[PDB]
């Protein structure tokens, strides 16, 4: 019966979870970790990624 | 070149900057990591294909 | 020895780092410091910044 309100809960939560899981994407970079990129590359090369 | 020697390097401390300032290396192209940062990193294995 | 500059032998060494950091065994000099707990610190645990 409360599927209406719950679906709202499960849609907000799902959107947030996708947003969080999009932090683990390279998007073409060498890594998805800014700290790894920064610790591995000098700034002129790092900025590109 | 057709029979290039591969040496696996592990369980040691590598002074990459030392090697860097050792001779006249006409090419030091480091892809994916900058040479000056090589001292701040730990690698699982180093393969030296010569 | 009388060959052209572009035809002379170059000794090429390719260093291939297997970058996983989990069983990290090759490291730089990077003198370690003492561990600091229960305090906001900038850590460098085995290459993991």
């Amino acid at each position: 019966a409360l599927g209406k309100l719950q679906d709202v809960v499960n849609q907000n939560a799902q959107a947030l979870n996708t947003l969080v899981k999009q932090l683990s994407s390279n998007f073409g970079a060498i890594s998805s970790v800014l700290n790894d990129i920064l610790s591995r590359l000098d700034p002129p090369e790092a900025e590109v990624q | 070149v057709y029979a290039w020697n591969r040496k696996r390097i592990s369980n040691c401390v590598a002074d990459y900057s030392v090697l860097y300032n050792s001779a006249s290396f006409s090419t030091f192209k480091c892809y994916g990591v900058s040479p000056t940062k090589l001292n701040d990193l730990c690698f699982t294995n180093v393969y030296a294909d010569s | 020895p009388t060959y052209g500059v572009g035809y002379q032998p170059y000794r090429v060494v390719v260093l291939s780092f297997e970058l996983l950091h989990a069983p990290a065994t090759v490291c730089g000099p990077k003198k370690s410091t003492n561990l600091v707990k229960n305090k906001c610190v900038n850590f460098n645990f085995n290459g993991l910044t």
